[PDB]
DNA sequence: CTGGAGAATCCCGGTGCCGAGGCCGCTCAATTGGTCGTAGACAGCTCTAGCACCGCTTAAACGCACGTACGCGCTGTCCCCCGCGTTTTAACCGCCAAGGGGATTACTCCCTAGTCTCCAGGCACGTGTCAGATATATACATCCTGT
DNA sequence: ACAGGATGTATATATCTGACACGTGCCTGGAGACTAGGGAGTAATCCCCTTGGCGGTTAAAACGCGGGGGACAGCGCGTACGTGCGTTTAAGCGGTGCTAGAGCTGTCTACGACCAATTGAGCGGCCTCGGCACCGGGATTCTCCAG
């Protein structure tokens, strides 16, 4: 299927392009579930950190918007503790023309430029916004949790 | 002198009144015509102005989508001629009949 | 001196959120209200039916899920669906 | 009475045009005329059944509202 | 001198009125009881369909070149767009007026 | 490289299935009808590109 | 020497037996299975009672007779006693489906 | 399932149009017939199936139909 | 010991129940608060209605040499009554069948 | 063990002060319900709206005579409008 | 595949000016400057589908 | 157009069977009797708006003559639908079996109605200016007759 | 097919104007906090009924063939409908006047909701026999081809 075939196209380009402090792959078995993991990018509190995510696709992808989950703990006024994020692109902006690759860019992209206009945590929003070094320590606790 | 061939005006005043969103009919003899209708349910009713003049739209819509049918009959008998028989035919389809 | 309502404020602000360089006439104000009014009443109405089918005496966000897919159209259905599961969710999560 | 013949042939005439006719026989004049007071009658009659139970004595555009409503005939613009 | 007050339509960040909405279920008799999710989510359907027609009526009346919508914008872009035809096809718009349509039988050749 | 390009030219960016043959009154952007038809089925009277708002009627089709 | 109607007579003597019986008229097992193979495209493994399966049949004949009614009256004004598939393109535009 | 919409056959379209009072019958009308029964179908089974799926339940019920019927302004007696 | 419980069928000398049709009245959510009258006027249209159903139905099936209405028989009376037909136009009678009635144009001559 | 209530007892009652000697089958009282429920609803649902447009919280049998009126068609409305009238004046004075 | 290209990407009438203006009577698309030259010299009718174009029915094409 | 032949329909008689009709717990829903708060009937007042009339302008309706385009009838062809007989298929019926899921009951807890206080968003009322309607002179597109 | 004349028709310019977009005062309906109770979510159990399968009968479906009836194209003719022009005719607008009646407020009383106790009417279960569907056989009628 056109679905499937896109998937493979997409894991040629996370496997062979992998854009810098991100990846992903697809399950040999299943091209339709992901699991990622993102080194976090440079000038953040979340830099270097080993946030892992799992993606699961359908065969709407690039047609409806898909879910993507992180396997680790989430604390940002944009993304929801349950390792959900409040980002049009996979929630009100779907694109076809979106690839995993630019998806992970978007990313890392917002952990440097987070978007609070979208508040998901808003005990995150208010640290990050109010806070600076109360969001700093926590966000560097969460790292570290990241890394163990 | 000038003289259109029959047809010419016809398709003018389609494409005429296809554009405009004016009423058709004139005012006064509708409301003479709806109080006389209404006169045997009821004697000296009062009328709202508003309320003959949703009267009147309904009417209209109503007429236009009736015309519109019985065009569409008058084409499927091979014609270009309205006539009673189309009507006859559309409001027995449309389940007035 | 009676105040009478309408959806005339939320209308206009919509209009300058889709439109921001756009007017619009008294008279289609009416026909947005009447719209506004007529769809309200249709939603309202099947979510009432529905709950009375299933025995229950509480219009939850369900049931306004159900009514939406019953009453409108194809992919009208689709996004207006994820537009009440996404006020849904923002609603409850702030 | 008499006031159905104030239902012209031209007024006929250019509600057909609307509807996007090209040509009229000479005997719909006396059809149209009699469908729409069939029409009429029919939703008057709700509208002066409404006015009654609300005790008026005037027909209102809310009563004409909604004696079409109850036709499946929903008009925008009157309230 | 409890809190300063937010409206629910913006918690939940749309423009039509929930608190409103809210009241008008339950003064309508449709049910004994009323969720709390059951307005939020109403107003954001009414919300939506609000927003398509209004821009199709935007799209239409620039089409025109006119800056403000009149009930033939509206009519246009309701019977234009074919999910909305069939949402409102027992609708009459007043001062709507008709599509520009002539079957092709009737055009000359 | 530059075949690529050409590539990414002469092919909807979207479907990367069909060459350009159908472009925006509006914003000046090309695709293919399919592409196009299909983003209006969606509703999403979008740019791919710009975002600006558009209709099908600001859709024409273009020849090479 | 064979025995044959002329073409009508049979076809009118079976319009008067089908308008005075109440049966169904679709086989009941084919029907089952179309209705299984569409609800197929919203729901799996959906079960069906017998009685909505025939609640859903009996909408369906008196639906298409109904059609059939008005494509007989599309046809016969049209001035013709053979229903053509133009005839329900007609009746179906009319009563507001097409 | 698949191709089941040819169980709908030639004679059984020729008995319904018979029973509708038709004479004469074109080669043409019984694609047509399964196209519009299929479109019916279509319509009624998907208000059905919500009714089932809004109540949690996974075996679509007369009721259900019935409702269906209901919605699109053709009531059924003889079934609850 | 108060007194002989008399229904309220029975004093307005009805056959339909008064009392269910209140209690249907009142958790149907149709109104916050229903009179007393209101219940005996539903339940008195609605023996009228069933009351011409049946007789038109027993006219049809006496008419068929049968002593018992089949489906076919309301079908009958709903569709040769006038008023009946135009009441229930829109309603689908299972193992009803149609009237037998066949075009001027398609039979012989 | 649910218990599920009809109108079977008083059609059938119906059925014997009409037709004295005649029988009904179980598919046609199905029918008979069906028919019954539906008109219930139909009044009901007009009474309803009836009282709603008019700024009431009751349901009299005015309202009830109106929505007959509206419902019922010619002379069916008007021997229905006496049977009512005449009920509900037996039962206020017995 | 490549001259091909160079014939898609530049205009037919100039086969040096890339193709940037739409026509909005055939469709076809060209450059500017061999536009503007038909109009100038009477020459608005099309290249290709000979139809009849001014400077209103000029639409241009971005890539 | 007027008679036989044959097929279909109709009419009558005998037989079984299962579904309509009657009957008995009994349980819950209808009935009876007070009590109370509020919904609606009633009376009075206000002032909006609906009805009636008159005069002038003039846009539209009406009436007539002409001609041509279209509705309608007739004729011929051929193809496609129908009636029929034979073979093939699978619908239908009866029986058996396993289990998924509809239909209850208990329990608890969390969600929503109800109430009181507060205040800000939305409604009623002014007000000015700009989008849009209108008049006029165009250049431009379209129909029609002669070529 | 082609060109020029005459008639609508789109376009640009200039001017009025009143309706819309905005601003302001105020009030009442939404929000916040709390309390209490029952609606429903969840878990467990029971057994009805949905699904799956197998085999035999046979009724309906499918296929083929011969032919004739109707669909459709073509052609001629005559009515009647479109077009245009001149002559009513009455619609439309404005202005004025009068008053019925819609709309609101304030009282107050009958009336429906609520609650507790009581009993009888209808529902589920359970028999039973006759209306009726079916099979067998004879009588009548409708269609069709030959006369
Ligand atoms: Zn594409
Ligand atoms: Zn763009
Ligand atoms: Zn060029
Ligand atoms: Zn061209």
């Amino acid at each position: 299927t056109p679905a499937r075939r896109r998937l493979m196209r997409d894991f040629k380009r996370m496997k062979e392009d992998a854009p810098p402090g991100v990846s992903a792959s697809p399950l040999p078995d299943n091209v339709m579930v992901w699991n990622a993991m993102i080194i976090g990018p440079a000038d953040t509190p979340y830099e270097d950190g080993t946030f892992r995510l799992l993606l699961e696709f359908d065969e709407e992808y690039p047609n409806k918007p898909p879910h993507v989950k992180f396997l680790s703990e989430m604390f940002h006024p944009n993304v929801y503790a349950n390792g959900e994020i409040c980002l049009d692109i996979l929630q009100n902006r779907w694109t076809p023309t979106y690839d995993v690759a630019s998806i992970l860019t978007s990313i890392q992209s917002l952990f440097n430029d987070p978007n609070p206009a979208s508040p998901a945590n808003v005990e995150a929003a208010t640290l990050f916004k109010d806070h600076k070094s109360q969001y700093v320590k926590r966000v560097k606790e969460t790292v570290e949790k990241s890394w163990e | 002198p000038h003289r259109y061939r029959p047809g010419t005006v016809a398709l003018r005043e389609i494409r005429r009144y296809q554009k405009s969103t004016e009423l058709l009919i004139r005012k006064l003899p509708f409301q003479r015509l709806v109080r006389e209708i209404a006169q045997d349910f009821k004697t000296d009713l009062r009328f709202q102005s508003s309320a003959v003049m949703a009267l009147q739209e309904a009417c209209e819509a109503y007429l236009v989508g009736l015309f519109e049918d019985t065009n569409l009959c008058a084409i499927h008998a091979k014609r270009v001629t309205i006539m009673p028989k189309d009507i006859q035919l559309a409001r027995r389809i449309r389940g007035e009949r | 001196r009676s105040r009478k309502e309408s959806y005339s404020v939320y209308v206009y602000k919509v209009l300058k959120q889709v439109h921001p360089d756009t007017g619009i006439s008294s008279k289609a104000m009416g026909i947005m209200n009447s719209f506004v009014n007529d769809i309200f009443e249709r939603i309202a109405g099947e979510a009432s039916r529905l709950a009375h089918y299933n025995k229950r005496s509480t219009i939850t966000s369900r049931e306004i899920q159900t009514a939406v897919r019953l009453l409108l159209p194809g992919e009208l259905a689709k996004h207006a669906v994820s537009e009440g599961t996404k006020a849904v969710t923002c609603y409850t999560s702030a | 009475r008499d006031n159905i013949q104030g239902i012209t042939k031209p007024a006929i005439r250019r509600l057909a045009r609307r509807g996007g006719v090209k040509r009229i026989s000479g005997l719909i004049y006396e059809e149209t005329r009699g469908v729409l007071k069939v029409f009429l009658e029919n939703v008057i009659r709700d509208a002066v059944t409404y006015t009654e139970h609300a005790k008026r004595k005037t027909v209102t555009a809310m009563d004409v509202v909604y004696a079409l409503k109850r036709q499946g005939r929903t008009l925008y613009g009157f309230g | 001198a409890r809190a300063k007050a937010k409206t629910r339509s913006s918690r939940a960040g749309l423009q039509f009125p929930v608190g409103r909405v809210h009241r008008l279920l339950r003064k309508g008799n449709y049910s004994e009881r009323v969720g709390a999710g059951a307005p939020v989510y109403l107003a954001a359907v009414l919300e939506y369909l609000t927003a398509e027609i209004l821009e199709l009526a935007g799209n239409a009346a620039r089409d025109n070149k006119k800056t403000r919508i009149i009930p033939r914008h509206l009519q246009l872009a309701i019977r234009n767009d074919e999910e909305l035809n069939k949402l409102l096809g027992r609708v009459t718009i007043a001062q709507g007026g008709v599509l520009p349509n002539i079957q092709a039988v009737l055009l000359p050749k | 490289e530059e075949l690529a390009n050409f590539r990414t030219l002469v092919y909807c960016s979207l479907c990367s299935k069909n060459w350009k043959n159908m472009a925006i009154k509006t914003c000046g952007h090309v695709f293919c009808e399919n592409c196009c038809k299909e983003r209006l089925a969606a509703r999403m009277r979008k740019c791919p590109t710009c975002n600006k708002a558009f209709s099908s009627n600001d859709l024409l089709t273009v020849h090479l």
